[PDB]
């Protein structure tokens, strides 16, 4: 359509692209470190990196919004879907997919088909049960949903490295008022 | 073949091809923005200045990092460049020191930046140091770099190049405006005195 | 009877085994504790002074390398740090077959099994390896080439 | 290869029936073999089979204080490679004549008390503080249980007793403990006396294992005060 | 034609001044927060008077010679204050969906909308690029970049 066309005109500008195997080496000596360093404390990483996550949610949608001048998304999920599918693949050049809805398609998901975050992973034997690799995700689009003022409330479910075999996360929205004056 | 047991096994009179995860390693191409990876430094460095005391417990605490995956980059990277894997060959290993610091100036950089860190100079006064300068450093641009202690990413991801490389060696980094070109930084590198003396036996 | 060693830069096994041929069906009997690190300790030895000069293009193969008094050793050096070790052999005879090429086959190829474990961000340097599917993977590997 | 040739030199003193007495070479040997390694490498096996290997010697050759050194390091820096399999069933019979010889002490081991509770016994209706997590002791009896962790048997306790403070102090512990298990104890048994009333903390008590009177063997992972 | 370029943040509070060219002031730093604070509360009361009492697009031109996205654009501020003139100057705005409004005062007087609203897209891209990633920059803090400010000390140039 018009977003869809223009995500993959828009990938073509000014700032420079660099490969996703340092993006992905950097995230992973990041958690590493802070896995180390909590001695295995699996839930204090998930918060912490969640906190992570969020600290540049609340930055990264002023970079969007310059960089992709766009309109205000009326419609709190369609638009929010199609949004979202070309939105990674401005960022990290991929495209999830997204199903799952609610019946007033509130509580939706969002399943990434393949995740360069953890492209070559196998997360050992003790951290299977209380960690998701990939929760940075779950920090940075609840921020930049909030500065949008959406009141998202984003988890996993599933992932691949946990043992499924889907990548999603589901969303309950709650609502905020006090924008601006437009 | 556990610390705690043995060596110990059974025989080859079988065949389990009980296997689950293995797939291909090859140079894929996906291209992430420079604002995402900005931000991953962004709020990284930010952590590091919440959590550390002063300068220099700071510094080694981000060159940590680079110590993390520097092993890591330089066995694929020499393994995609001097070598599924139909294999031809693996050529040399380092040699000394000038084709080591070479493999940083050839294709250390080009895998990262997409370029070539302009000049590898031997030193003037002695040999234990040697400089390499990158002339616009990618990934700290935005930075106002008057403190120069948010360049040591990729002091540490030259040190763990050549922590495996057997040559344990004092990195540093300094900026230097030389030219038009500005904020250029110099990384100055030392080594220390005992493979400059296992170079020091024949050169 | 054969018997396989990753050994590390500070001295330490990261991957060390063994196996049998059923013709043996068995392997070693009062040799295998003699035959263990001691001969390997003195083969980091020999790699540690063969490895850094270019002269006894191919820098990394090495082939077969020393002899002990009952069988010899082979040997092969990456520039990872490690030093991969099989050491093979059927007991009563001198074995002297080094197929030199099929098992050039095996050292490049058991390598990518340490590379993608080595890939594991969670997974450190100085710390040995148990997966259950690495180890299981690589006397297949070795079903090509005994 | 200069350490596999001493061990097989070493293994020809073992394999030789003819009989020694102690050649004053022969610290500088067992010395020279400990220091080609740098323990005070990561190849704990290694380890296990030499100093298995200087422990036979000097059995062999009667330098007790070194079969008292060497297996008292071997016992502190390793076993959790030892099960009752390889040789620690067979060994500790070994260190029994290091123990009836004046030679070692101390009981290597500081991790023995697991916990402390000095928990009561009801005996009257009425005769309790009715006025008045501290205890201000009850005319009664306490119970402290420990755990052994290596898998030897025989390991009695005698004379478990308390410190420096006042006539609290236990009777006595003529039985032993297990091999494995964290074993309950019996009867420490406390002959309470009233004194003044300020505040005395205990941190641990003496213990002694067919051997000297030890300190205070503290707490794991914690104070447990 | 530009010569004084503020920016303001969401909470209504002064972030950063600059008086390019026109090098004598009289003005120090609390008087420009008390401009700042202003004219929070004027764009606070300046869409409630609807006097209607019941698409439109900016453009593209290629303003400071490449640019950084050649299409005519939207724009979220459809009630509120744009612009002012008088007889000395002419001052400038331009909102955020987010909440940062972006002023420009010109001297002289300089379609006039459009081309400064032009030029305020692109420092509100490289405010969001040049001092929105930096970890000495803490939030709704004034700004200390000094690569920020010649960089838009060149892109004053780069319009006059």
């Amino acid at each position: 359509r018009s977003l869809k066309a223009m995500g993959e005109e828009i990938w073509k500008n000014k700032t420079e692209k660099i490969n996703t195997e340092l993006f992905t080496l950097t995230y992973g000596s990041i958690v590493a470190q802070l896995c180390q360093d909590y001695e295995r404390d699996f839930n204090k990483v998930n918060d912490h990196l969640y906190s992570m996550g969020y600290n540049i949610g609340c930055r990264l949608i002023e970079d969007f919004l310059a960089r992709t001048a766009l309109p205000r998304c009326e419609n709190l999920v369609k638009t929010s879907e199609v949004l979202s599918k070309c939105a990674f693949k401005i960022f990290l050049n991929i495209t999830p997919n997204i199903t799952n809805w609610s019946h007033n398609k509130d509580t939706f998901s969002l399943i990434l088909d393949e995740n360069p975050l953890a492209d070559f992973v196998e997360l050992p034997m003790d951290a299977m049960k209380s960690l998701w690799y990939s929760n940075i995700l779950c920090g940075v689009l609840k921020g930049s949903l909030e500065m949008v003022q959406l009141d998202c409330d984003v988890w996993f479910v599933s992932d691949i490295l946990r043992g499924d075999s889907q990548t999603e996360i589901k969303v309950k929205l709650n609502r905020i008022l006090k924008d601006e004056i437009p | 073949v556990g610390p705690k047991q043995a060596i110990t096994s059974e025989a080859s009179t079988t065949y389990y091809i009980s296997r689950i995860y293995s797939e291909s390693l090859l140079f894929k191409r996906q291209e992430a923005s420079l604002s995402a990876m900005a931000f991953l430094f962004q709020e990284m460095i930010s952590q590091l200045h919440r959590t550390c005391k002063t300068a220099g417990d700071f510094e080694t605490k981000l060159s940590d990092y680079g110590h993390n995956i520097g092993i890591r980059l330089l066995e694929l990277l020499n393994f995609r460049a001097s070598s599924s894997n139909y294999i031809t060959k693996m050529r040399r290993r380092d040699l000394k020191i000038l084709d080591i610091l070479q493999f940083i100036h050839g294709t250390l950089w080009s895998y990262l930046f997409n370029h070539v860190s302009d000049d590898l100079v031997k030193s003037s006064e002695r040999d234990n140091e040697y400089m390499i300068v990158d002339n616009f450093p990618t990934l700290t641009q935005f930075i106002p770099g008057e403190n120069v202690s948010c360049e040591y990413f990729v002091c540490g991801i030259i040190k763990g190049f050549l922590f495996n490389a057997g040559f344990p060696c004092g990195v540093t980094a300094h900026r230097m405006p030389q030219g038009g070109h500005s904020q250029r930084t110099v990384y100055l590198i030392q080594f220390d005195r005992q493979v400059l003396d296992r170079e020091g036996l024949r050169f | 009877p054969q018997y396989f060693a990753i050994i590390g830069k500070k001295d330490n096994p990261v991957y060390e085994i063994e196996f049998t041929n059923a013709e043996n069906p068995q392997g070693f009997p009062q040799d295998l504790k003699e035959l263990n690190p001691f001969i390997l300790h003195a083969s980091l030895d020999i790699v540690e002074d063969l490895q850094w000069q270019i002269n006894p293009t191919d820098n990394c193969y090495l082939g077969k390398v020393d002899h002990f008094y009952g069988l010899a050793i082979t040997a092969y050096i990456s520039y990872s740090g490690m030093k991969f070790v099989m050491i093979h052999g059927n007991s009563a005879n001198s074995s002297v077959v080094i197929d030199d090429n099929n098992m050039r086959s095996f050292y490049q190829e058991v390598h990518e099994l340490y590379v993608k474990t080595l890939m594991n961000p969670f997974y450190k340097i100085t710390d040995p390896i148990r997966s259950p599917a690495f180890d299981s993977r690589v006397r297949t590997l070795a079903r090509k080439h005994l | 290869k200069q350490l596999f040739v001493l061990r097989l030199l070493m293994v020809a003193l073992l394999a030789t029936p003819n009989k020694i007495a102690w050649h004053p070479d022969y610290r500088t040997l067992i010395d020279t073999i400990i220091e080609l390694l740098n323990i005070n490498s990561t190849w704990l096996i290694l380890q296990k089979k030499i100093l298995q290997l200087c422990i036979k010697v000097s059995r062999k050759i009667n330098d007790f204080e070194y079969v008292a050194k060497f297996s008292s390091i071997l016992i502190t820096k390793y076993t959790h490679l030892l099960n009752q399999s390889e040789q620690d069933a067979l060994f500790k019979e070994y260190i029994q004549p290091s123990i009836t010889n004046e030679s070692i002490t101390s009981y290597w081991d500081p991790f023995i008390l697991r916990e402390v509770v000095i928990n009561r016994i009801l005996d009257s209706d009425p005769t309790s503080n009715e006025i008045p997590a501290e205890f201000t002791c009850r005319v009664q009896n306490p119970f402290k249980f420990d755990f052994t962790i290596n898998d030897i048997q025989l390991d009695e306790e005698i004379s478990e007793f308390c410190e420096i403070d006042r006539k609290a102090v236990s009777y006595s512990g003529p039985y032993n403990v297990k091999a494995e298990s964290i074993r309950s104890i019996t009867l420490p048994l406390i002959i309470k006396k009233p004194t003044y009333k300020k505040i005395y903390e205990i941190s641990c008590l003496k213990i002694s294992i067919l051997k000297l009177p030890l300190q205070k063997f503290d707490i794991i992972n914690d104070s447990r005060r | 034609a530009i010569e004084t370029i503020l920016v303001i943040n969401k909470s209504g509070g002064l972030i950063y001044q600059r008086n390019f060219t026109n090098d004598e002031q009289k003005l120090n730093s609390n008087e420009y927060l008390i401009l700042a604070s202003t004219l929070h509360g004027v764009f606070a009361i300046a869409s409630q008077l609807t006097p209607k009492a019941l698409n439109t697009i900016p453009y593209i031109p290629y303003v400071g010679m490449d640019d950084f996205f050649k299409e005519p654009f939207t724009n979220w501020n459809k009630s509120g204050l744009r612009q002012l003139c008088t007889d000395q100057f002419t001052m400038f705005i331009y909102q955020t969906l987010t909440g940062l409004k972006f002023v420009a005062i010109s001297s002289s007087v300089m379609l006039a909308i459009q081309i400064a609203d032009n030029f305020l897209r692109k420092v509100y891209c490289l405010y969001s690029d040049y001092v929105m990633k930096d970890p000495s920059y803490s939030m709704e803090m004034p700004i200390r970049s000094n690569l920020f400010d010649e960089k838009v000390k060149k892109m004053v140039e780069n319009l006059q």
